[PDB]
């Protein structure tokens, strides 16, 4: 602060008379009451006056407060001060009592150190109780609990002292700060060493939670600048060597020089800093200094040498090394180096200095402790006792349950759970301590864990907290009445507890947090809870919409933006046109930004910075747009595998399990669906057949023990999903014709579309194990065939309805014919063409997407059985395209093929020349590069433009507006997964249709005829 | 892009869109007498079929690798149907 | 040509050791002209090997530290016997490995009590062996001679020196070859009591290398001098704690050179450098450069500046003084004479090294009280033991800190401090409060002790060396029979004189018993066999990559036999699905009536996690055992971890591939023996497999055999929890409960036929230093270590002392906090302290 001063004589002159530490919006000010700095005309003589009347004020303001404290409560003492003074008025306080008892223990009066401690109890009893008023600003919030922080450790101490004189050992350990009347000065003693309080103004600043290890850490230190020997802690990376350093510095109100040091500091670099601190009088650590070049630190020793030399004898001026002149000494010098041992920097220090620093090695600091220290800080009362039952769950959590990336049981969950364990203890005060931090550890954890991990917590839990019988949940009367009222509008939904329960979860962590995600594996039916979460609160108050794009379909650049290479203009990024639209305080649009893709650390880093509290975008050119309370984040990630640690523990996690909408709700939910369809008969048998094979007996658990080697991996969700489908398109023709079917014939569908979904991905050999099994379990099978025959090689005929052999149309040679380019009608090609006819003739459903992709051997006639089917197509009717997938083949060098070839539009959806309905075919789909992360960058658009029916468009004039292709159909073919070639990502599996091509057992059939 | 023209028989955007329509002029009085003597004017997309058979026809690739060239092993796996589709004549170490 | 190859051998242990050809020649030209001139032909030729093998031992030996000393004269001794064909490369191979690689279950059964299961297949090793120039195995049927009830056999074993000794029946058959004789006399040694390899290699250099091998050189400065001219300089190696640069000045003032140019060499003194070589060129004068190895780029600059073509005068003489350096420029060390200076580091040497050099009579006359000069020799004399307790290894401390000079500096400027404040105030005896000394003599030490369980131990130390007893003249400390015996007193010296301290040292004993440092009779056999694995594992990484090792048998072809022998005798490799069916079945702990089964009990649960971590592991040995087979066939191309797996496989090591992962953390158990490693594999998996098959899980628990025993005791500690939540009172939280541990002392292990109701039994730990003799702890037998523990019965006491001893069970013998599973209250009962255990490095090992 600068005032006017000598207005009147020898004006424009300006007087300092207030310090300002600001932090965020907040400062403490301390006033200079008197001892006014007049600033003269040579900026270094008034700055010199400045740090005296600072030391000055100080030293006149902590003498009148080391009085104050004694005669005035602590709630009314700690808030008038200083946050420096505050902490020091408060340890002065604390051990003028362990004194004074100590000195009444000595003298025989009984139980005077009892009566201390229950002083020091309602001194902890106030601090506690001033964190839960929240009173405003970071600085006062910095304040109270550095005070709590110590304050622990004062209780911790003295709690279990056992001393019965002032002058035994244990006592003269503890750091003691005293104000000492006979010299009027603040003294502070550890161990024998008495330093005089510098009163450099610090003011709130951050205090490190004091463990039994700190505090035998501080006394090696203190006897290491008694003796003059420097100090040296070494230890692993974040113990904070560096933090401890400056705790002392801050505990003796002395300023502490922080040096970052690294390879390009030389000696020269290095000998300024020192010949700084000699003639300051100011304490100098160094951050990781082994990260020094060793070629320097041998120069470094000698100055080091001469000054301890100095120090010892006590002279007032030495000559530094490579100095002309004596420079003066203050002897309140103490220079420190933060080393780290097991080295990620340079070899071991030279044999100089190893002599001039005493070292104190660091271990981790002990957890328990620091939970219990911000349990205090929050306004927790009994914090010894829960934070060793908070530590105790934690430590035995991690080790027991699935090592889960999503899981977090180290500091980092464990500071979140205590903001919102503390938030809760604010507003029910009366409540019990444990009962509000054992909810605040369950509501947390749960949405995380795994369906198979659930039962094990809630035992760890029961275990360590045996007097809480049941805590109740927060009931969220509003939104449970609505989801069952909403699911039964749709025709394919069904309500299970456990289903309703994750959407709950859902809505749990949508209120606290802004960037909640959703992990699960592949159609667990996180697209759905979405869904109907949102559809939920639309009918309460205000809309909600959803934006679904996929991060990785789209290059880092393109996604956010970045600057052109040619004209030097910006072109907007897609995700930053979304992100603004959707940022607007205008009619309640509360619309979330999902992304669908799996996240990785390439692209999540630039939107890194709307996840953490900041909620500000920053683009990388000037420009920051800041998040409206309205609009949010979520993902729709399987795995959330290859993403740090740090950017997890942001976002709030809710995880649906396999179990959670089971394959088993799934079909009850198809089966709903035909009934709403108008063909409630047909339901009602379908339903008696279904549940026969796939809930009462576990056939897709039973085929997967006695068929091995299946050469694609799918989950079993999937293959119920693809059952349905082809079920789905067999039962179509008597759909049109209005056509109910008898038991027997309905039960020989199901196990030809169960054989050819389920069985389909399998080889020749599983094929034969897998029609033996149907056999064991009376299904309906071909009676009588030849040896080898098997379910597959027939269907069941819309016409008369049994098991009829497929025989391929017979060949018509088609005129002038080249071996080369004669494609015949085949055994292979005719089952392929026959399943491929069911799943593309279909009508777009929730369960299908009108997408087939077969799977086989290299040259097993895939691309062939393809192009057969895609023959026969009527010009006017059908179009056919083919793309070829490959290694080099990027997002958008398919992007921009499907872009050109359907460029007729109505209105805004896009389609085909005329409406024809065209099939894309992808050949050699797997082939696209597998990155570090293992998720392929172009499939991830395949999947995005076959689920949604679109992408976004990436011409520069337009950005973060949907292109949607109304009808398409996609046939892809792929070499099988194993032995060095790219699996398809599960995500996508899903959508797909899937069978094995297999190599024919007589190719007689097929060049019979030629 | 000799694999890529292997398995497909054509290469997306390689030439002119106006550039087609003078070849596939040429291509037609072949097309329609190969094509059991249709002798109608062919539309230009069932041409270019025709047209994309002819060259595979046509146009044969000859490669010559080396087995030890570390990069051979690798060439395979990176891209299919460049060993799959076309025949392998190895060459053994010389006879006496 | 021979010795010259050794040099290079060398080279690959240490990079400072490694000369040029060009310095070899030197040695070898030298060697021939002063070698003995006889008249007979074969005479002078006999003279010149004689003279030149010793000629460059002695140059090389000058350049070696103390720890490869006697790697290096071993080497060169194979070398000399590989040449001709008296020992093959196998042989060789042999003697390092000694049936490592063999596994028990593939091999014969032992049959013997005496001999260690180790022991067993080092002799069966020797059954199998042909060695050079012999139809069938010399050594065959010695496991039948040695099976048969002679107590020749046994006496042996137990004899304190075997190797001096003769072989009880195999003596006569040895005596008969020369030249081979006393290489399988070693390899017997090396098999059975391999703790006596380094004595026994004495004898074995000595026959084939003449007596004066053994004894030591001694080189002094003045030798080292007269060698050197003025265009080589003398390099010094030093160890950590080294100086010569006190030794040159000592011997500079005969040659009239005492006051001479020393520059600490560091960034920016290349300058400083230059000028005073410059004036040492010409004027003459000796040059001490000190910590060379910071100042690197000089180092080349040096080499060409000190070169014959600038003009130097024929006095100066340069030295370089320079801890060892990885990349040091290799120019300068083949031009340099290498000398290393190394602490002499016995305990009298050490004593003798503190009074000569930082104790002054200055120093001892600062304080001017008796009580200060005898703490001072309390602290110097602990300080030396406390180093000395380095050489026993994972034993002496679990991570071994270099103590420097500095620590031992600072506790006595600390005492000064303390003696002043009471030298101040009014049996004249100051109050010298041992609680106040204790503590800071041990935050001063304390400062490079990372480990809680090293820290107890120095703790302890400081109980029986700093007590009250050591100010009055009758107190001795350790009085113990080296030599009658010798007292270790604190001498009394009514006036305070330097000379009275070092006329003590000169007292003391040579050879340090181990009982000064409160450790076993058995701790130098723990002692001689580390520093005896230490010198065969510098021997193997020198061992050449060559194919061609002889007997009929290439490298690869002995690989593939081992790689096949492994994969039969493998595990089949557990189905995911098929273990979760099995581990659905499994029943809780009190089986009968507790009614609960699944993955929900937390033993079950935990039985899961380490199957799944088992087979982990099965599938890596699986995969990487096939690729090797096809690898060396010519199948696949040889992939980074495929070459460094067959090399580890060769050598009978693990490969790196099975102990770590890409990231460094742990996947199998670390043992340092393949053969070893492949015996837990198979019984590893049997426990976990006998479990997961049977409804019933083990009486006895194995508890080596798991991957995370802290997590099973966690696991247990949770059942019994669950089980007294109805007990009561008090309800159990896992929140205030530790471990009850007591000892079964039963005379057998199969009187255990029921499970206990609440714990565990765990079975197989080994007492380290000490056994158990069902009377508490007691000093061990002679000659046996590791002595066996009874079944341990561990449970839950739920919270709620002297005389009662709190071992550690530690994972493995190397006892780092990363391998500290839990600790156990041990009794202790009858006349013997628990801080006098803790002294003798008592702790119970799960692997060995
Ligand atoms: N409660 C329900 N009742 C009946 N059917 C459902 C239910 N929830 C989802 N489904 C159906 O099951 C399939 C699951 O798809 P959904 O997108 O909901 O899962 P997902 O987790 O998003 O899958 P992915 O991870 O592949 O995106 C859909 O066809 C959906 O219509
Ligand atoms: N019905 C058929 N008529 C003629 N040839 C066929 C038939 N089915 C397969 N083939 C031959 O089998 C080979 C299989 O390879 P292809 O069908 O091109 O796809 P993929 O190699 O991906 O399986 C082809 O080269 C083709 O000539």
């Amino acid at each position: 602060t600068f005032e006017s001063a000598k207005d009147k004589k020898n004006p424009a002159l300006k007087q300092i008379t207030q310090i300002q530490q600001v932090i965020g919006r907040n400062e403490e000010n301390i006033s200079l009451t008197g001892y006014y700095v007049k600033c003269e005309g040579n900026i270094e003589d008034w700055l010199k006056k400045l740090e005296q009347n600072m030391q000055q004020t100080l030293k006149d303001i902590a003498s009148a407060a080391a009085q104050q404290v004694f005669q005035v409560g602590l709630k009314e003492f700690v808030s008038s001060q200083a946050s420096q003074i505050a902490l020091l008025g408060l340890q002065i306080l604390w051990t003028s009592k362990v004194n004074e008892g100590l000195e009444r223990l000595s003298r025989n009066e009984r139980n005077a150190m009892d009566i201390k401690r229950n002083e020091i109890k309602e001194h902890m009893n106030i601090l506690s109780s001033m964190c839960l008023e929240d009173l405003n600003g970071a600085v006062e919030r910095t304040k109270v609990e550095t005070l709590v922080t110590i304050q622990v450790h004062q209780k911790d101490i003295s709690m279990d002292l056992k001393c019965k004189d002032v002058n035994d050992f244990e006592w003269q350990k503890q750091t003691r700060i005293a104000w000492k009347t006979d010299i009027d000065e603040c003294i502070i003693s550890i161990t024998d060493w008495d330093s005089p309080y510098s009163y450099e103004f610090l003011g709130a600043k951050e205090r490190l939670c004091i463990t039994p290890l700190t505090d035998r850490c501080y006394i090696t230190l203190a006897q290491a600048m008694s003796m003059y020997y420097g100090g040296a802690p070494a230890g692993p990376a974040g113990t904070g060597k560096t933090e401890t350093v400056k705790d002392l510095g801050r505990t003796l109100g002395v300023f502490v020089v922080v040096t970052n040091c690294s390879d390009q500091h030389r000696y020269r670099d290095m000998a300024k800093i020192f010949k700084g601190l000699v003639q300051s009088g100011l304490w100098g650590c160094f951050d990781e200094f082994n990260r020094i070049d060793l070629e320097v630190l041998s120069v470094v020793a000698m100055q080091v040498e001469s000054i301890t030399t100095a120090r010892k004898q006590h002279m007032k001026k030495f000559m530094f090394p490579e100095e002309e002149i004596e420079i003066e000494l203050i002897p309140t010098v103490s220079y420190f180096i933060t080393m780290n041992p097991g080295y990620a920097g340079r070899q071991e220090l030279p044999e100089n200095l190893k002599v001039l620093f005493r070292g104190v090695s660091m271990m981790v600091p002990d957890r328990e402790i620091i939970i219990k220290v911000k349990l205090a800080s929050v306004g927790y009362l009994q914090i010894d006792l829960l934070a060793k039952k908070f530590n105790v769950l934690y430590r035995l959590c991690e080790e027991q349950l699935s090592k889960q990336r999503h899981y977090d049981f180290g500091l980092r969950n464990i500071l979140s759970v205590l903001r919102t364990a503390g938030n809760t203890k604010r507003q029910e005060i009366k409540s019990d301590e444990e009962m509000l931090l054992m909810r605040s550890l369950r509501d947390m954890n749960l949405s995380k864990l795994v369906a198979d991990d659930i039962p094990l917590f809630n035992g760890l839990l029961a275990d360590i907290f045996p007097k809480l019988k049941e805590v109740p949940k927060k009931l969220y009367p509003d939104v449970e009445k609505k989801i069952p009222e909403e699911i039964n509008a749709e025709s394919y939904l069904i309500n299970t507890p456990s289903f309703q329960l994750k959407i709950i979860q859902l809505y749990e962590t949508c209120l606290v947090r802004h960037g909640f995600m959703l992990v699960g594996p592949t159609g667990s039916g996180k697209s759905t809870i979405m869904k109907i979460l949102t559809e939920v609160l639309t009918k309460l108050g205000s809309p909600h919409k959803i934006v679904i794009m996929n991060p990785k379909a789209i290059t880092a650049e393109q996604m956010y933006g970045v600057k052109s290479e040619i004209s030097d203009d910006w072109i907007p990024g897609v995700f930053s046109t979304i992100w603004a639209k959707s940022n607007n305080r205008a009619l309640k649009h509360t619309t979330w930004i999902t992304c669908d893709g799996p996240v990785d650390a390439i692209w999540i880093e630039n939107l890194n910075t709307v996840l953490d509290d900041n909620k500000i975008l920053t683009l990388a050119n000037g420009e920051r747009i800041a998040m409206t309370e309205n609009c949010k984040v979520v993902f729709e990630v399987e795995n959330l595998n290859n993403a740090s640690p740090a950017t997890v523990s942001r976002c709030g996690q809710v995880y649906v399990s396999p179990t959670d909408l089971g394959y088993e709700a799934v079909i009850e939910g198809w089966i709903r669906n035909r009934k709403a369809s108008g063909r409630a008969e047909e339901s009602d048998k379908l339903g008696n057949i279904l549940r026969k094979y796939l809930i009462n007996m576990r056939f897709i658990e039973l085929q997967s023990k006695e068929c091995k080697e299946p050469m694609m991996d799918t989950s079993p969700v999937i293959s119920v999903i693809n059952i349905l489908n082809l079920l789905t398109g067999c039962l179509q023709y008597f759909v049109q014709t209005q056509r109910t079917l008898s038991e027997q014939e309905y039960e020989k569908f199901i196990v030809y579309s169960m054989a050819w979904a389920i069985g389909g991905i399998y080889e020749a050999q599983d094929r034969v194990r897998f029609h033996e099994l149907l056999l064991a379990k009376n299904a309906p099978i071909p009676q009588k065939g030849k040896e080898n025959e098997t379910v597959f090689d027939y269907y069941v005929s819309q016409d008369y309805l049994d098991w009829k052999i497929c025989s391929p149309e017979e060949w018509v040679p088609p005129q002038s014919l080249q071996f080369s380019q004669l494609l015949l009608p085949t055994l292979d090609s005719f089952r392929a063409e026959m399943l491929l006819n069911f799943i593309l003739t279909q009508p777009k459903s929730h369960t299908c997407s009108n997408s087939a992709l077969l799977i086989g051997g290299s040259g097993t006639a895939k691309t062939s059985s393809v192009l057969l089917y895609c023959n026969k197509f009527d010009p006017q009717k059908m179009l056919f395209k083919r793309t070829n997938f490959s290694s080099a083949t990027s997002p958008f060098m398919f992007q921009s093929t499907i872009e050109a070839e359907c460029d007729f539009k109505v209105g805004k959806e896009f389609a085909p020349p005329g409406n024809k309905m065209m099939t894309i075919f992808i050949d050699d789909m797997s082939m696209p590069f597998v990155n570090k992360w293992g998720d392929q960058i172009t499939l991830e658009l395949v999947r995005q433009l076959i689920e949604t029916g679109g992408f976004y468009m990436l011409d520069k004039t337009q950005r973060g507006n949907q292109r949607k292709m109304k009808n398409l159909q996609y046939i892809g073919a792929m070499n099988h997964p194993g032995g060095g070639r790219n699996d398809i990502p599960n995500r996508l599996k899903r959508q797909f249709f899937i069978f094995n091509m297999i190599l024919p057992l007589s190719i007689e059939g097929i060049y019979g005829p030629i | 892009y000799i694999n890529m023209v292997l398995s497909t028989g054509e290469i997306p955007n390689l030439l002119a869109k106006d550039e087609r329509e003078v070849w596939l002029g040429d291509i037609s009085q072949a097309y329609c007498k190969e094509k059991n003597l249709g002798n109608i004017d062919p539309p230009q997309s069932e041409l270019w079929t025709y047209f994309v058979d002819r060259v595979r026809d046509n146009f044969h690739i000859m490669l010559c690798f080396s087995p030890v060239g570390q990069k051979f092993r690798e060439r395979a796996r990176k891209f299919p149907a460049l060993f799959n589709e076309c025949t392998i004549d190895w060459f053994l170490p010389w006879p006496e | 040509s021979a010795i010259y190859f050794t040099m290079i051998e060398v080279s690959l242990v240490n990079w400072m050791y490694n000369s040029s050809l060009e310095q070899f020649l030197k040695l070898f030209i030298e060697s021939i002209d002063l070698s003995e001139k006889a008249q007979l032909p074969s005479n002078r030729v006999k003279n010149i090997i004689s003279f030149l093998t010793f000629h460059v031992y002695r140059y090389v030996n000058r350049g070696l530290f103390e720890k490869d000393k006697i790697t290096f004269i071993l080497m060169m001794a194979f070398k000399i016997l590989t040449t001709a064909g008296t020992i093959s490369s196998g042989d060789v191979s042999l003697f390092l490995k000694s049936g490592d690689a063999l596994d028990i279950k593939s091999e014969r059964q032992k049959q013997i009590s005496y001999l260690e299961d180790n022991q067993w297949l080092n002799i069966l090793a020797l059954s199998k062996h042909t060695f050079s120039g012999q139809t069938l195995p010399f050594f065959k049927e010695l496991p039948d001679l040695i099976s048969r009830s002679e107590n020749q056999w046994r006496n042996w074993i137990d004899k304190n020196d075997p190797e001096n000794f003769p072989i009880p029946d195999f003596a006569e058959s040895i005596n008969q070859e020369k030249e081979i004789g006393s290489f399988i006399s070693l390899c017997l040694v090396r098999s059975l009591r391999n703790d006596r390899t380094l004595i026994a290699t004495q004898n074995f250099i000595s026959n084939v290398l003449g007596k004066e091998f053994t004894d030591p050189i001694s080189y002094p400065i003045e030798g080292i001098w007269q060698e050197s001219s003025n265009m080589d300089p003398v390099l010094f190696l030093l160890s950590a704690g080294a100086d010569p640069t006190s030794s040159i000045d000592e011997l500079a003032k005969k040659k009239k050179k005492f006051p001479c140019e020393k520059v600490s060499m560091g960034e920016g003194q290349e300058r400083v450098a230059r000028q005073v070589i410059m004036k040492g060129f010409v004027e003459g004068g000796w040059v001490i450069l000190q910590n060379c190895h910071l100042g690197l780029k000089f180092m080349e600059e040096i080499e060409t500046l000190v070169s014959p073509i600038n003009q130097i005068h024929e006095d100066f003489r340069l030295w370089i003084t320079c801890e060892q350096h990885p990349k040091f420029p290799l120019g300068l060390l083949q031009k340099t004479l290498k000398v290393t200076n190394e602490p002499p580091k016995g305990l009298k040497a050490g004593l003798y090294k503190t009074f000569t050099t930082i104790i002054t009579q200055e120093f001892i006359d600062k304080v001017d009280h008796s009580n200060w000069r005898s703490l001072i020799f309390t602290i110097c004399f602990l300080h030396s033991i406390v180093i000395e307790r380095k050489k026993f290894g994972p034993l002496g401390w679990c991570v071994p800190y270099e103590y420097n000079y500095s620590d031992l500096e600072a506790s006595l400027l600390y005492i000064e401090k303390y003696l002043t404040n009471l030298m101040s105030t009014p049996h004249n005896l100051p109050i010298s409060m041992n609680v106040v000394r204790y503590m800071i003599c041990e935050v001063q030490y304390g400062g490079r002790i990372t480990d809680d369980l090293d820290r107890e131990l120095f703790i302890t130390y400081g109980e029986t060396y700093l007590k009250d007893g050591i100010f009055g003249n009758d107190y001795f400390f350790y009085d113990i029979m080296v030599d009658q015996k010798f007292k270790y007193r604190i001498p009394q010296n009514p006036s305070a004189e330097l000379i009275k301290y070092q006329e003590y040292i000169a007292k003391v004993p040579t050879v340090d018993n181990p009982e000064v440092f409160g450790l076993h009779s058995n701790a130098d056999l723990t002692f001689r066999l580390k520093e005896s694995k230490e010198m065969i594992n510098t021997v193997m990484e020198t061992r050449p990559k060559d194919s061609s090792v002889g007997g009929g048998k290439t490298r690869e072809e002995i690989v593939q036999d081992k790689a096949k022998d492994m994969l039969k005798n493998l595990p089949p490799d557990y189905n995911d699905v098929e273990v979760r069916e099995l581990v659905s079945k499994l029943g809780g702990p009190n089986p009968k009536t507790s009614t609960e089964r699944g993955m929900t009990v937390p033993l079950n649960i935990f039985l899961y996690q380490e199957v799944t971590r088992m087979q982990r592991v099965i599938g890596l040995v699986r995969k990487t055992l096939q690729d090797t087979i096809l690898a060396i066939d010519g199948q696949i191309i040889m992939t980074p971890e495929i070459l460094e797996a067959i090399n580890a496989i060769y050598d009978a090591k693990v490969p790196n591939s099975w102990l770590y992962d890409p990231s460094g953390a742990e996947i199998s158990w670390l043992l340092p023996n393949l053969g070893s490693w492949s015996t837990s594999l198979s019984d590893r998996n049997k426990q976990l497999n006998d479990w997961l098959r049977s409804g019933q899980r083990p009486i006895l628990f194995w508890l080596t055999g798991f991957f995370n025993p802290q997590g099973f005791l966690t696991g247990m500690k949770q059942e019994v929890t669950r089980n007294h939540k109805k007990k009561d009172g008090e309800a159990w939280s896992l929140d205030d409960v530790v471990y009850s541990t007591t000892v079964k002392e039963r005379e057998k292990e199969k009187d255990i036929e029921q499970p206990p109701a609440e714990g565990v039994y765990i079975k197989g730990l080994y007492l380290e230093g000490c056994k158990w003799s069902k009377n508490g702890l007691d000093d061990s037998d002679p000659k046996k270590i590791f002595a066996d523990l009874p079944i341990l019965h561990v449970s839950a006491i739920n919270k709620k002392m002297s005389n009662t001893y709190l071992c550690p069970v530690y994972k493995y013998p190397k006892r780092t906090d990363k391998y500290l599973i839990f600790r156990v209250g041990l009794p202790c009962e009858g006349s013997n302290n628990p801080s006098h255990w803790k002294l003798r490095g008592v702790a119970l090992l799960c692997s060995t």
